């Protein structure tokens, strides 16, 4: 086994993460797309699904759920009705920074990704839901999907075989919630972006009621090299539960912040400190660690100084995972205001199926505005804290956990600052 | 009065800046609190002797 | 934010609105993607065309996209009333929008909201007294690895400072519209010193693969 | 007259009873005496709906809204 | 090779992603009906 | 041969395939207090009132739209199913208006028999409270939309039965305005029909408005004139 | 806090202070109270005639 792992070169999975040599379709047969693709899709899906559920891939996006279950609840047999593969590429989750240079910088390997992930299900063509802020990287896969096409690759007659197979690109029209699972399966229908009760699943009643299911750009771009590359090669970075590589990346309170693509198993510290720049002012200067993005309690510098970067560590100091957000927020900025913002950025983006998250997010906004006045009283705080327990597991969707989450984290380590934030306008009041 | 608004009505100041009050300030004196079903019995003792009331 | 229609003329059908038989063959693009069947999807891409065609949506627009794609109006206020890139006041030809929630303002977002506010001269949320300057501050862009960041018409601008944002300002002014790229170096989302990132040239069909 | 009140000659006008059956009802009104008219139950009809069925393919039941 | 090799995105107006995927309509698998042409025929 | 086994409480019954939780407890006695179902308008999982704990799990899953899989045991009397009830109760009269003066829905509203019989005594959140500006139907349904409680019941209605189109939900997060952008008079058939779907006095009776109010008024059998049908 | 005239109130330099809400009618325990109410020509509700049983009224 391993010593839990550090970065090491030719074990990344994906290259040309920035400025790289070139990009068209001679770039990516050079740098190894399209590929002997033919010898892998005329093998047949479950091959492809016995070699996923060996790699023991982990769905990124920060869900949880592994990747080949979800796709052998894809494996319904053969019906009258068609079968879409919708390939997400929404960054909501402000930090997100994932998969928006993977885009613009590597298409060819998100179309192997795709036809891979439509040949291993049967699937008759697949959506990109795009995000539509941005413009010119769909205008990018646009050129892409065009010269992909332009081979006579895919379509009719796909890589040889007599297998249909087409890619559309959708543009968001400004949202946040159609980065969830449900409710981009009613945007792309033209209806508003509103999400579907869960126990009506996915896998049976998707585009219009037919057999659809959503994958996210990380797992869909990395499908197809478990293909082309080593059988649990991929799975033999940091855990067996959980492994990969994943886009550990720093946006926030740092020196050059940046992506870095590392092994799943990695201390976090070191991770801050060796690879974008050092926090600035040092390491103790720092006030506190957010891992995942937006949906993700706080961590403070004790418990961060031990933290692996795995979700079963992250689960057992009560945490999830995310996308590029993995940061440090300084000692003199406020983590009140901080936390504040994202609340006025979860009232600004939500949608209003649920009455329970409409107006907890409404609570938990004007309680947090009166917070940074600091204008009540302690059982104000532990009121919040009693809300925050009655959102969770209360709504459709998973933002009213993610709104939940922040206010528990921020109640759980920083109770004696916000204490002496009241006292401190009590005082300017007397 | 007791801690419980499904009995005793709530007073004046939560009930002009409340919601929950107002409503079970109208409710309250419309249709009456409900009372489970059973017969009971009790006496006290007036200055007559063993007032009782079933 | 007025989602009440109030006719108050310049606006309130028939305001005259009509497009080209090019958009015609761009309307027969999109709807010639989508199964038929449901021919009522293509609602989000052809509003959004109507909005690329007209830079403010009328209401005799979406009276006009419902007539085409068959759906009661209704359905169409919904979209158009629903997400964010449809602009129903009538704004001028550049959209500024400051970038700002949690990196962005956690990265001083307000030396630019302070700078495009006492340079331009009119307050967020509102416009100018002339066109091409709606300034609105916005959510996040997605983009967060770089500075609080300025989103103009189809554009980034990343890795600010407030000198390039005045070249910006002033560039816009006569009509010179700069590059998509950030500033300050690191033309792209890099770790901005030494390529601690790949170095070598990967092989690609040179070395081992397993079985394909 | 004297104030647009609603006055009564109606003794039995405002009794109503509640019972547990029908059968009860009927003994009941003939021991007592006087007619009766029996306005027989019909209690709301069991149904099947479900949202899967509300997100059809080919079949016209569909919501469109939501 | 530290050349930055896109900005061939630099050239892009308002309008060539619809006149992109307009160009890019046939060759198309036919994209099948299903019963009515609408929910209200 | 179809007949699914449920245990309300421990009580087993037989239930028809692919139902409801809340057909089978209507069916064996109980009622969950429910505002954005009703049996002759299409599901909708919106109002988050239907809640009940199924045992050997975490979650609290709605019962609305629960297709009844083998073999249940369902806790309507359990700790957190009376708790997440106080917590939805607390929830929708936090941005519901002191009205019940002025409401014409006194002793018909849904809100305060279920805030009563299922929530809290006490209130929360002394701040804030929005309000909406109301609309103008046409001159039978007056129309106060600050007490609407966003449920989403009138428009499945209006676009499954009407089929008018003219009841939307425009906008995001807290404001949810619902009903027409466009200043249209809605005015159809069975527009009646939709002053007793609105289960709060968000859409009233306009040429009843401000006469009665339910307790007073006693009610009396009746055969319809005028249709052919009564 | 005695209890004598049945007197009404009205709003500082306004009108009167009733809604007519029917409540004092439902919990009137002699029932002496009788309500009967319309809007005026504004549209705020208000009543016709508001009466009360001094016989009945047992205060
Ligand atoms: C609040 C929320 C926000 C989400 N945002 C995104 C997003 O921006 N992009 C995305 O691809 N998926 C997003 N998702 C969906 C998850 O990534 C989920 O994993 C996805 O449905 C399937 O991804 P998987 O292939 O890793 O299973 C979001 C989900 C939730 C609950
Ligand atoms: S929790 Fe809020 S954002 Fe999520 S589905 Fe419910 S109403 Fe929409
Ligand atoms: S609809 Fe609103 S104002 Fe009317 S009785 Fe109900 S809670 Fe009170
Ligand atoms: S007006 Fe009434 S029925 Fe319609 S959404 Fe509001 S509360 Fe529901
Ligand atoms: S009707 Fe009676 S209880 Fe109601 S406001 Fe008028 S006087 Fe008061
Ligand atoms: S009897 Fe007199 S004091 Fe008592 S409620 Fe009636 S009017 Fe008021
Ligand atoms: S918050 Fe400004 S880019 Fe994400
Ligand atoms: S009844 Fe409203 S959610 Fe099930």
């Amino acid at each position: 086994k391993t010593s839990f792992g550090s970065l090491k070169d030719e074990d990344r999975i994906f290259t040309n993460l920035y400025g790289r040599h070139d990009w068209r379709l001679k770039g990516a047969q050079s740098r190894g797309d399209w590929y002997k693709t033919k010898e892998i899709l005329l093998k047949g899906p479950d091959w492809i699904l016995g070699e996923v559920k060996t790699s023991g891939l982990r769905g990124r996006g920060g869900a949880g759920f592994p990747t080949g279950l979800k796709w052998s609840f894809m494996n319904k047999p053969s019906d009258g009705r068609p079968k879409y593969l919708v390939v997400n590429a929404d960054e909501g989750e402000p930090g997100t920074c994932k998969d928006r240079e993977i885009i613009r910088h590597d298409p060819h390997k998100l179309v192997e990704g795709c036809l891979v992930g439509g040949r291993a299900m049967g699937a008759r063509a697949a959506y990109i839901y795009i995000r539509g802020e941005f413009y010119n990287e769909a205008s990018n896969l646009q050129v892409a999907i065009r010269e992909a096409y332009e081979a006579g690759l895919i379509g009719k007659n796909a890589c040889g075989s007599g297998y249909d197979f087409d890619v559309f690109v959708v543009r968001g029209a400004g949202a946040y919630i159609c980065g969830e699972e449900t409710a981009l399966i009613e945007s792309i229908e033209g209806k508003q972006g509103k999400p579907r009760l869960k126990p009506p699943f996915p896998a049976d009643v998707g585009v219009f009621g037919c057999p659809t299911t959503v994958a996210n750009v990380e797992t869909v771009a990395v499908s197809p090299t478990i293909c082309r590359r080593g059988g649990a090669w991929f799975a033999s970075f940091g855990r067996e539960r959980n492994s990969g590589t994943k886009l550990f990346n720093i946006s926030g309170h740092v020196n050059n912040p940046c992506t870095v693509e590392e092994e799943m198993s990695v201390p976090l510290k070191e991770l801050i400190e060796k690879h974008a720049g050092g926090v600035t002012g040092g390491w103790d200067n720092l006030l506190a660690v957010i891992p995942g993005g937006s949906s993700t309690p706080l961590i403070p510098k004790s418990v961060c100084e031990t933290v692996l970067m795995d979700f079963d560590a992250l689960i057992q100091a009560q945490t999830g995972l995310g996308t590029a957000a993995v940061i440090v927020m300084d000692r003199s900025t406020d983590i009140v205001k901080a936390i504040a913002r994202l609340i006025e950025f979860y009232k600004h983006e939500s949608c209003g199926q649920c009455t329970p998250c409409r107006e907890g997010v409404d609570w938990m906004n004007k309680v947090m505005a009166r917070f940074v006045r600091g204008d009540a009283r302690p059982a104000e705080i532990d009121s919040l804290w009693e809300i925050s327990k009655q959102i969770e597991g209360h709504t459709i969707c998973a933002l009213g956990d993610g709104a939940a989450w922040p206010v528990q984290g921020l109640i759980r380590h920083f109770r004696p600052e916000l204490e002496e934030r009241m006292q401190r306008f009590a005082q300017q009041h007397q | 009065k007791v801690d419980d608004a499904k009995v005793s009505p709530p007073k004046r100041a939560e009930m002009k800046t409340s919601m929950e009050s107002l409503i079970h300030h109208f409710k309250l004196y419309t249709e009456g609190y409900q009372v489970p079903p059973g017969a009971t019995y009790t006496a006290i003792e007036a200055p007559k002797g063993e007032f009782g009331v079933y | 934010a007025l989602f009440v229609h109030r006719d108050t003329p310049k606006n309130n059908p028939e305001t005259p609105f009509d497009f080209t038989p090019e958009n015609y063959k761009r309307i027969e693009a999109i709807v010639k993607n989508y199964p038929e069947g449901h021919k009522a999807a293509a609602v989000l891409p052809v509003l959004d065309l109507a909005q690329r065609q007209n830079g403010w949506l009328p209401i005799s627009a979406m009276n006009k996209v419902a007539e085409i794609l068959q759906v009661p109006p209704m359905r169409v206020y919904e979209v158009a009333t629903f997400y964010t890139m449809y602009n129903r006041k009538p704004v001028g030809k550049y959209h500024i929008q400051v970038c700002t929630t949690t990196p962005c303002m956690l990265r001083n977002s307000d030396s630019i909201l302070e700078a495009i506010q006492k340079k331009l001269g009119i307050k967020v949320g509102e416009t100018t007294p002339d066109k091409l300057f709606t300034l609105i501050e916005v959510e996040c862009l997605g983009a967060c690895v770089n500075a609080p960041m300025v989103q103009i018409n189809d554009n980034y601008y990343e890795d600010l400072t407030p000198k390039d944002i005045e070249e910006i300002i002033d560039e816009l002014k006569a009509g010179k519209i700069p590059k998509p790229g950030p500033r300050s170096g690191r033309f792209s989302c890099e770790p901005a010193g030494g390529l601690t990132s790949l170095t070598e040239p990967p092989k690609g069909p040179g070395f081992g693969v397993q079985a394909g | 007259p004297l104030m647009g009140w609603a006055s009564t000659a109606d003794p039995l006008s405002n009794l109503v009873l509640t019972f547990s059956t029908k059968e009860d009802a009927i003994a009941f009104a003939e021991k007592n005496g006087w007619s009766y008219d029996v306005e027989e139950r019909k209690v709301p009809k069991p149904k099947s709906k479900s949202y899967g069925a509300n997100f059809s393919w080919n079949k016209r039941t569909r919501v469109s809204t939501k | 090779n530290t050349t930055y090799k896109n900005l061939q995105h630099h050239d892009y107006s308002t309008y060539t992603f619809l006149d992109l995927n307009l160009d890019l309509s046939k060759f198309r698998m036919p994209q099948p009906s299903s019963g009515r042409e609408s929910p209200r025929h | 041969s179809n007949l699914i086994e449920v245990f309300v409480d421990g009580q087993s019954v037989m239930v028809e395939p692919g139902t409801t939780v809340l057909q089978a407890c209507e069916k064996v006695g109980m009622q969950i207090p429910r505002f954005c179902y009703h049996e002759r308008l299409s599901v909708a999982g919106n109002c988050r009132m239907c809640l009940v704990e199924i045992e050997k799990a975490p979650k609290v899953v709605a019962a609305c739209a629960m297709p009844v899989m083998k073999g249940w045991n369902i806790l309507t009397n359990s700790e957190k199913t009376k708790k997440a009830r106080e917590g939805v109760m607390e929830f929708l009269l936090a941005n519901h208006p002191l009205d019940c003066p002025i409401c014409d829905q006194g002793g018909e509203c849904d809100l305060q028999d279920q805030s009563m019989m299922f929530g809290s005594d006490r209130s929360r959140f002394l701040e804030g409270k929005r309000a909406v500006e109301d609309k103008n139907i046409g001159p039978l349904v007056k129309t106060i939309m600050t007490r609407c409680i966003q449920c989403t019941r009138c428009i499945r209605f209006a676009s499954e039965i009407a089929g008018v189109d003219d009841l939307g939900t425009t906008g995001r997060g807290n404001d949810m305005q619902v009903g027409t952008y466009i200043e249209k008079m809605f005015m159809s058939e069975l527009s009646g029909n939709i002053i007793d779907i609105c289960p709060v006095g968000a859409l009233t009776s306009k040429p009843y408005a401000f006469t009665a109010r339910p307790w007073e008024t006693r009610k009396t059998e009746s055969i319809d004139v005028m249709d052919a049908v009564g | 806090r005695f209890r004598g005239e049945h007197a009404l109130r009205r709003y500082p330099s306004g009108e009167e202070r009733c809604i007519a809400c029917k409540l004092c009618e439902a919990v009137c325990p002699a029932q002496a109270i009788t309500i009967e109410a319309e809007p005026r020509a504004d549209g705020s509700r208000r009543t016709t005639r508001y009466d009360i049983d001094m016989t009945k009224c047992i205060y």
